[PDB]
């Protein structure tokens, strides 16, 4: 922002608007520095909103106030004069939004409004080319509106206006020399621009600029779209230049202002250089610079044309030009001849000379031939002894910083360092002193050109050294240096660069060591008005690097230079305590900012510099008094510095560490002691974590008695640190505990993984760890106890043996350990505790509930790990056994305190109990052998327990792990079985049977007295448990049984349900019976299902997730009028699908998974195939050798009749078209069956598909009708396309083409339906059939005749008949070309989220092909199952077969 | 561009509401398309475009919507069928009295669309296919010259004389000669207050027919009107006092033009036929009387100042001219400009070299393929070792290495003279070096 920048701010935010032009006016110009558009957002909208407010009150459209205000036009142009003003010299120009009010003034009849409007737009999009982001403000108005203004301004050239009016095609005059009234006299704005050209003229010149200005804004969009040609360079560019000689200030501003525009175009640039005429010596622009020399002008018009000139001297071939004309000759002459000229008149000179020198090398090379250096340098000494001597001067003083500054970039270029000859021979030495000498009255930045330049010089040749050091220069820098550096960041950063120029010479070294300079530099760095500086720039990169190549290339006074910075060092140490925090906070920042570089670096003599000691001892104490964020780069580079000091020595690092905490720790027990603890260990679990190698001395240090009394010492003041709640809240304590258990946890892991460790080396911090752990466990304090077992868990977590086989879960050496400690019986101690506590009634059920299921996991990654656990070997169950019993006595205790918390652990449990047998480590005969072992009946004790403990459970805790593998196992034991058989958990028990084919044995016996309850049973699990159960018998006897289903006798009728899963189970039940009875005797009659199926219909219109019912209706209806011969063509017809793939297919595991469809669709049908028509499958023995529909048995009946039902609501509706659509697809030659008369309902889908039309969308519109309407067409287009019959077809199109002409939808809706009817083709021949017919019908001449029949002049029929002329372009296209062609001729040559839901789901229903429908159909009695038991036989009879 | 047959799958009852509506509506490009597909069928084609062009005849001579704006519209949709398929242009030269019709019904605004209507029409004259050539009623198009145009339709214009010189030849020439005679005499009358941009309508229109004149060619019974029409002394009369004063006084912009006029009136040459299909031979004529060589020497300079104005005149007016009186920077110019079109078909192919030794190698590289396939080759050179500029900075030094290695010391195959060679002595050539010299060529 800034101070008079903010005082400026406010008051245009807050003084009156009758005020606001006055106090504008007040600022002429801008002598300051640049800004950002952020701080006046204020008062840019308070401007914007002003000017539309007064816009409004003239009307911004037709300018009907034509007497108008003084004060308004007085306001707005003051607004838009200081708007330039100020966007002249600001940044982030994009955010410009008052730009949207501006053409009503660029249009407005006032001209001072217009001229103000458009200068400012031309400034806008003069950086068009450079910024180009403020389009989007520029984008709010149209461009090319201001074509308007492109016709040159004459003395009313015509008082004839003609307009453009759409319709009547026409243009003809308007009147305006009317002018009676002052309304009535895209248009209106040309009709007002001619109005101001010829109506008033005396003030024509600044409409004779507005004129210009916006032909100049038409450049700056775009100058493709220009009227740039012959004409226009041949004429108004000589006119502009005129105006540049000839006419007034005012108005020749704005021709400079154009000229400026069309020379940066860069265009015709050869035939621009050689009109505009510069190259003479009477050239044009330094004419007006004799001109301002000699006549005077005014400063603001003085400085728009030293601007203008700025940009010549940018131009390459324009200053090229500008030097062959003799403008060095001018400007050496100027200075040399006469010293009257003002001040600032040479200023703006020596501006013209900082460009032009520097903007080629050829006038370089003429002035340093002409030796304008010498002039140079003779007023040079002129300005300075004018200066010297005597009182400040403002324009004096920045024009010998004008001098300083054209010097130093001179000499900055090597191919500008050709003037460094003429140097010495000249009086620059002299001069240079008297300022040195005399710097206290001079700008900073002149002092920073100057020894920059010395600097330079010096560099170029260190020979001529002496030269200068015998002149005394370095004794004026001297005295330069007495006065105390000032604000100024360039001279601070350019300063070390002049002191290393002085280290060229060695006695300079002596001198500047001898004089002790360097402290400037040194404490630069405690002041905060410079830390802002420091921050805003690389100063502390700078200095760092100066510093390092000072060390490096002259390390003679190195040791100077060590005590300098670590006395700095300490001193910025000392004042941290007692200040701000933020100030310290950015202040260490930068200063370990310019560390980071200063030390540890890797070039020579660096390590001059790096003590560990001293500087370690300041950064520990630096970090123990203040607190650091993570996130700054302070905290990286800090982190960086610290790792080298660590690494290059550890153990003096630690032990000092070590003795640092344990002073700290004899302190007084304090709160921001706790904190510092607090941060100590933050930062060594920093250091550990980051360390990937380590030394064992280290580690040797780490088991040494020093770190482990430490440790334990730490341990016991933050045991401490609970006896008071009041000093350390409770919840800190938890998070102190949780730190120093993250802190061991980390140290434990670091020294197990480390390699070969000595084993009692880590027993003996482990040990005394868990047993301090378990001491502290019993004790009063048992609010922490629960984190105490999860830091003894986590420990227990840890001390994890490799395991890296993958599925490998074992101790590799930590299990002796264990038991050699004894833990069980301390569990069991635990576990008598808990329960006495329990009895005690001083712990909540929930509480003691958790702590059960903790320990539980405890017990669990215990004995993961134990091996050959519950293994009945003779050696090993010395200890094993007794564990054993051990956790079967726990498990027992704790029977009834077991919930939702514990059954994972409790399973992972059995899961290690049963390793062998689940990862069948057995080869099925030992198993078999050794069930006579006490840890046989053990386990299956254990089982007992949990199988009592799960039906304990209800349903939602049973459905978490619903599906688990040991199931198939725990109730292998009929008993067990019947017992959860009586528990009502079916599920399991479906689960059970399709992995394991005993327990299915068994349901095989349990079926026929299940058989009756079947009818309302209303259980969804008992009934698909019995149809699963049917399939898979079923499947399974026609392997070699064949007579198991033949007992089973039985009748079965439904009772009506309103929840959806009982009618869709049913159903599922049906589609299980009917499919065994199609192909095999079933002795349960059942009766037509139609019933249920309208039943379905009616409960889809009210139940959600249609999905499955859906589509068991589809796969129903086909499988009922599908026959056995069509099914197995299908699946032959499928499995060619893979067959054709010739792969490698080696294993038949793969063979099955792609193919569980046909699997489980007929296994007959598959079998027969793989048996005749066998694959490319190894088998597991080298290799095999390898290598229009017409269907029968279909039941057109029941389509008959589901063609007519005609329902009422919608969605049952729906269901059945989309059955109908299905249907057709599969069997088209069903509709060839069809009775001659019944075609008569093909009324009700042209009709209700008639209702709505997608193309011409209207509002109160329903989603679910519009799908309708599209299913009904989908009905008749596949009629038409999938269909190959002919006189049905020729019926439909009568029909339809006699129900078109009825109304303008009917005709579009049934032109579109011809169209799509023609363009999705199902195959070339039918095509070409339907062309044919198409052709014969005569369609065209009464699809065309109510085309024009009915074509009235309405403003959306323009719509209508573009979209008609799609179906008969492409009909007559197709009708022409030949018949051959024409079938490739294409197109163009929480109500809301139920709806959103149903919305989405209509679109995902689709058409099912035959593959994916069969696939998902058994979808449904797979369950996603990857492998059954009948896969396996299945698998083992195709291997046999 | 071939003739299309079908079924007629349309009444022709129909198509007239049909082309009724397509002209009274807009936005008819998909109407457009309609009727040219429709229009597939010949029987169909002619009847529609008899209709359509019946309509027009109807809207302007005989006369809701108004006359013109359907005239318009009649007129862009004859166009866009006649410029697609290029058969409905064929139906004009199956009838040819429909083609008077809608020649004679043109007013003022016709001209703009009806010369580009013609010049697609002309068309039945590429092929010949007229077979009544005698009723054409041409003179009324030819008069329509008077009237004012723009350089598009002088293209079109152009093309359609172009196509009906071999026909109208004699009544052609019959009326330019005319035409030209009565220009220069209205230049002529007015030359003492004549006027370059005021009257640049009549340079232009006198620059354009000269040139249409040529193209069309002479006889010889025109001889004696032809010779008395080149010994016009406005010529003179200019260059020797308006000259002088329009140099000083007005642009030389507008001053061109006469120039050019100057070069056609004797740049006249004689067309004997169109004996073969695609040209017609051409002889140059002779001036007797003419000072016409002693107007170009007098402006020479002039004259050389203006070709280096604009090479392009030399390709489109100036080929008349003598390159005598060109210098050789002009005639330089015209000759890479003219050996540039001729730019053929270009293969390109890769070239490789050793810093060692180009020349040997691109001299094996080189004698392998002909002298056209390495004309238009574009030799993308791949120097062995060094890959660090782009391929046409490898051809540049390609060829600097080159020229360095032909006149190498160990080559020898030319002997220096100093910043000069020449080709090294018989007796120091070694006979199996001469094929050095047709690859230096």
């Amino acid at each position: 922002p800034g101070k008079q920048i903010s005082n400026t701010i406010k008051q245009l935010s807050n003084l009156p608007e009758e005020e606001l032009p006055t106090y504008l006016n007040n600022i002429y110009e801008w002598r300051c520095a640049k800004t950002d558009l952020l701080y006046w957002v204020d008062v840019l909208d308070r401007f914007d909103e002003i000017l539309k407010a007064v816009v409004t009150e003239y009307g911004l459209g037709q300018f009907q106030n034509k007497p108008m205000k003084e004060s308004d036009k007085e306001m707005v142009y003051a607004i838009l004069k200081f708007q330039k003003l100020l966007v002249e010299n600001s940044s982030n120009k994009s955010m410009f939004s008052s730009f949207d009010v501006v053409e009503p003034f660029i249009y407005s009849f006032e001209l001072d409004l217009a001229i103000e409007a458009l200068y400012l737009v031309s400034f806008f999009a003069s950086k068009i080319h450079i910024q180009r982001s403020i389009k989007t403000s520029m984008a709010l108005m149209k461009m090319e509106t201001l074509k308007t203004l492109i016709e040159r301004v004459k003395e009313k050239p015509q008082s004839m206006y003609t307009y453009y009016d759409e319709t009547t095609n026409n243009c003809k005059r308007v009147s305006i020399k009317k002018a009676v009234k002052k309304g009535i006299y895209q248009e209106i704005r040309r009709f007002i621009h001619a109005i101001r050209l010829h109506e008033m003229a005396e003030q024509h010149e600044k409409l004779k600029i507005i004129r210009m200005l916006a032909f100049s804004a038409l450049v700056y969009y775009n100058y493709t779209d220009l009227p740039i040609d012959s004409e226009f360079i041949s004429r108004d560019l000589p006119e502009t230049l005129a105006i540049i000689n000839t006419e007034s200030y005012q108005m020749r501003e704005a021709a400079v202002t154009m000229i400026d525009a069309i020379f940066r175009m860069r265009i015709r640039h050869s035939a621009v250089i050689a009109a505009m005429n510069a190259q003479s010596h009477e050239g044009m622009i330094m004419n007006l610079l004799k001109k301002v020399v000699n006549e005077d002008v005014p400063e603001h018009f003085a400085i728009v044309f030293f601007n203008f000139l700025s940009s010549c001297f940018a131009s390459g071939p324009c200053v090229s030009a500008l030097f062959s004309a003799g403008i060095v000759q001018y400007v050496c002459n100027t200075l040399r001849d006469q010293p009257d000229i003002s001040y600032r008149k040479r200023m703006r000179l020596v501006m013209g000379a900082n460009t032009f020198l520097f903007t080629l090398p050829a006038p370089f090379t003429w002035f340093i031939s002409e030796n304008g250096i010498r002039i140079l340098s003779k007023e040079l000494l002129l300005a300075v002894d004018v200066a010297l001597g005597n009182i400040k001067d403002h324009d004096l003083l920045m024009y010998i910083n004008s001098i300083m500054k054209i010097i130093s970039q001179l000499f900055k270029n090597a191919g500008t360092a050709e003037a460094m000859r003429g140097f010495l021979e000249g009086e620059f030495p002299r001069a240079i002193s008297l300022i040195l000498f005399h710097s206290e009255e001079f700008t900073p930045s002149i002092l920073a050109y100057l020894f920059s330049a010395v600097g330079d010089y010096i560099h170029n040749e260190p020979s001529n050294l002496p030269f200068i050091i015998e002149a005394g220069i370095f004794d004026g820098f001297v005295m330069c240096m007495k006065k105390e550096l000032p604000e100024s960041p360039d001279f601070l950063l350019e300063l070390p660069n002049l002191i290393e120029a002085f280290f060229l010479n060695s006695e300079l070294i002596k001198k500047i060591d001898e004089e002790n300079i360097l402290d400037r530099i040194f404490e630069s760095f405690e002041i905060v008005n410079l830390s802002n500086i420091i921050l805003m720039y690389d100063i502390g990169r700078a200095y760092g690097i100066f510093l390092e190549n000072l060390v490096r290339h002259y390390p003679i006074i190195s040791l100077t230079v060590k005590e300098k910075i670590y006395n700095t060092m300490k001193n910025l140490e000392s004042m941290i305590p007692n200040t701000d925090p933020e100030l310290m906070r950015l202040l260490l920042g930068n200063l370990f900012r310019m560390m980071h570089r200063a030390v540890y670096r890797k070039t020579t003599n660096n390590q001059l510099i790096t003590d560990k000691g001293l500087l370690n001892n300041r950064i520990i104490s630096m970090l123990m008094l203040i607190e650091i964020p993570t996130e700054t780069e302070l905290y990286t580079d800090v982190m960086n510095i610290l790792m080298e000091v660590f690494d290059e020595d550890q153990t003096y690092v630690i032990s000092y560490i070590a003795k640092v905490i344990d002073r700290v720790m004899k302190n007084k027990v304090t709160l921001e002691n706790i904190e510092k603890i607090k941060r100590i260990l933050l930062i060594v679990n920093y250091l550990i974590f980051k360390n990937e190698e380590t030394c064992e001395e280290f580690i040797k240090h780490c088991t040494s008695k020093g770190f482990l009394q430490i440790v334990k010492r730490i341990s016991q003041y933050f045991d401490n640190l609970k006896k008071d709640t009041a000093l350390v809240s409770v919840a800190k304590n938890e998070s102190l505990t949780n730190l120093y258990y993250s802190f061991t946890m980390g140290i434990l892991k670091t020294v197990y993984r480390y390699s070969k460790t000595n084993a009692k080396e880590y027993l003996k911090i482990f040990g005394l760890l868990v047993e301090d752990l378990l001491s502290k466990t019993e004790q009063i304090d048992h609010l922490y106890y629960t984190q105490r077992m999860h830091g003894l868990k986590n420990y227990i977590m840890v001390d994890k043996s490799p395991q890296q086989y993958p599925q490998k879960n074992e101790f590799v050496v930590t299990q002796e350990y264990l038991m050699g400690i004894n833990l069980s019986e301390t569990l069991m101690e635990h576990a008598k505790n808990s329960v006495s506590m329990l009895k005690d009634e001083k712990i909540t059920m929930d509480a003691h509930k958790k702590v059960v299921s903790s320990i539980l996991e405890v017990l669990s990654i215990y004995v993961r790990g134990i091996k050959n656990l519950f293994v009945p070997v003779k050696e090993p169950k010395k200890k094993v056994c007794e564990i054993e019993e051990h956790v079967l006595i726990i498990v027992e205790l704790l029977m009834d305190y077991i919930d939702k918390s514990s059954i994972e652990h409790l399973l992972n449990i059995v899961k290690t109990a049963f390793f062998v047998t689940l990862r069948k480590q057995i080869t099925k005969e030992m198993d078999r052998e050794n069930e006579g072992s006490a840890e046989y009946k053990r386990r299956n004790i254990l089982g007992s327990f949990f199988i009592s403990v799960f039906l304990n459970l209800p349903k939602e805790e049973t459905e978490a792990v619903l599906k688990s593998d040991i199931f198939t196992i725990l109730v292998k034991n009929k008993k067990t079985f019947k017992q959860v058989y009586n528990k009502n958990c079916f599920g399991l028990l479906q689960y059970a049977a399709i992995k394991e084919s005993r327990v299915f044995s068994h349901l095989v016996s349990f079926i026929p007295k299940m058989t009756k309850q079947v009818g309302a049973s209303t259980d969804p699990a008992f009934l698909k448990l019995y149809a699963v159960g049917l399939v898979f018998v079923a499947m399974r006897d026609t392997l070699k049984k064949t007579t198991v289903l033949s007992r089973f006798i039985g009748n079965i009728v439904f009772a009506e349900s309103t929840c959806p899963a009982v009618v869709e189970a049913q159903g599922i039940v049906i589609l299980a019976i009917v499919k065994l009875k199609i192909e095999y005797n079933l002795a349960i009659t059942i009766e037509d299902p139609i019933i249920h199926l309208n039943r379905i219909y009616a409960i889809v219109e009210t139940a959600e997730q249609k999905e499955g019912l859906v589509i068991l209706a589809n796969l129903l209806i086909r499988r009922v009028i599908e026959s056995k011969e069509a099914a197995k063509e299908a699946v032959d017809t499928i499995i060619k699908n893979k067959h054709l793939g010739k792969s490698r297919m080696y294993t038949v595991h793969t063979v099955c998974s792609n193919l569980r469809n046909a699997l489980f669709y007929s296994i007959s049908s598959f079998l027969e195939y793989l048996s005749s028509n066998f694959e490319c499958i190894s088998a597991g023995w080298e290799e095999i050798r390898h290598k229009i529909k017409i269907y029968s048995g279909l039941n057109a009946e029941l389509f008959r009749t589901l063609f007519v039902h005609r329902a009422t609501g919608k969605m049952e509706q729906i269901v059945r078209i989309h059955s109908l659509c299905l249907l057709v697809v599969s069997f088209p030659q069903l509709i060839s069956t069809l009775v001659p008369e019944d075609y008569s309902f093909f009324m009700y889908f042209l009709e209700n598909h008639a209702a709505y039309s997608k193309s011409l969308k209207p509002s109160a519109f329903q989603q679910e009708d519009k799908t309708l309407a599209y299913w009904s067409g989908h009905f008749i287009m596949l009629i038409f396309n999938h269909t190959t019959y002919v006189e049905v077809k020729k019926y439909i199109l009568e029909k339809v083409l006699e129900l078109l002409p009825t109304s303008i939808n009917a005709t579009v809706i049934f032109s579109e339906l011809i169209q799509e009817i023609l363009t999705m083709r199902f195959s070339k021949n039918t095509f070409d059939e339907n062309t044919a017919l198409v052709k014969e019908m005569n369609c065209l001449e009464v699809m065309i005749r109510s085309t024009m029949q009915i074509d009235n002049r309405r403003k959306d029929y323009g719509s209508i008949m573009e979209i008609l002329t799609k179906p008969m372009e492409y009909i007559t296209r197709i009708l022409a070309v030949d018949e051959k062609e024409a079938f490739y001729e294409e197109v163009t040559q929480q109500s809301s989220s139920e709806q959103s839901e149903k919305n989405e789901f209509l679109k995902s229903l689709c058409i099912l092909p035959i593959s994916k429908l069969i696939g998902k159909e058994m979808e449904i009695f797979n369950a996603d199952e990857r492998m059954p038991f009948v896969q396996k036989i299945l698998e083992g009879s195709i291997i046999s077969n | 561009i071939a003739e299309r047959e079908a079924a007629a799958s349309v009444p022709i009852d129909i198509v007239f509401g049909l082309i009724h509506m397509v002209l009274q509506c807009g936005n008819r490009r998909n109407l457009y398309r309609i009727i040219h597909n429709i229009s597939a069928n010949k029987e169909v084609r002619i009847f529609s475009v008899e209709t359509l062009v019946n309509s027009i005849y109807q809207a302007v001579v005989e006369g809701v919507i108004a006359p013109e704006v359907i005239t318009k519209r009649g007129f862009e949709a004859l166009t866009y069928l006649c410029t697609k398929s290029s058969d409905f242009t064929t139906v004009f030269s199956y009838n040819t009295e429909l083609i008077n019709k809608i020649l004679q019904a043109t007013n003022k605004r016709t001209i703009s669309e009806s010369v580009k209507l013609l010049s697609t029409v002309g068309d039945c004259f590429n092929n010949d296919k007229v077979a009544e050539p005698e009723n054409i009623e041409v003179r009324k198009y030819i008069g329509f010259l008077e009237y004012d145009m723009t350089d598009d339709t002088f293209k079109h214009f152009c093309e359609f004389i172009k196509k009906t010189d071999r026909f109208y030849r004699p009544m052609y020439l019959l009326y330019l000669m005319g035409g030209s005679k009565k220009s220069l005499e209205e230049c002529l009358d007015k030359k003492a207050e004549f006027n370059s941009h005021t009257h640049h309508k009549g340079i232009i229109k006198l620059v354009r027919m000269l040139s249409l004149v040529n193209i069309m060619g002479i006889t010889e019974t025109y001889l004696d009107s032809l010779m008395e029409l080149r010994e016009m002394p406005f010529w003179e009369y200019y260059f020797n006092i308006i000259l002088p004063k329009e140099k000083e006084s007005l642009y030389a912009s507008s001053i061109l033009p006469l120039f050019k006029a100057f070069v056609i009136v004797h740049t006249i040459q004689m067309y004997i036929g169109r004996n073969e299909n695609i040209n017609e031979f051409s002889e140059i004529p002779n001036s007797d009387s003419s000072i016409y060589y002693s107007v170009v020497e007098k402006e020479k300079d002039l004259i050389n100042t203006f070709i280096q104005a604009d090479p392009d005149l030399l390709f489109h007016a100036f080929a008349g001219l003598q390159k005598k009186i060109l210098d050789f920077d002009n005639k330089r110019i015209y000759f890479y400009k003219k050996i540039r079109e001729d730019v053929q078909l270009r293969p390109t192919i890769s070239l490789m070299v050793q810093r060692g030794a180009v020349f040997e190698d691109t001299f094996h590289q080189l004698m392998r393929l002909n002298g056209e396939q390495v004309r238009n080759a574009k030799f993308n050179i791949k120097f062995a070792g060094e890959e660090g500029v782009d391929a046409g900075g490898l051809t540049r030094e390609w060829y600097s290495e080159l020229s360095k290695e032909m006149f190498n010391a160990n080559y020898a195959l030319f002997t220096p003279i100093g910043s000069s060679y020449q080709p090294n002595h018989i007796s120091h050539i070694n006979p199996e070096h001469l094929v050095y010299f047709k690859f230096i060529g």
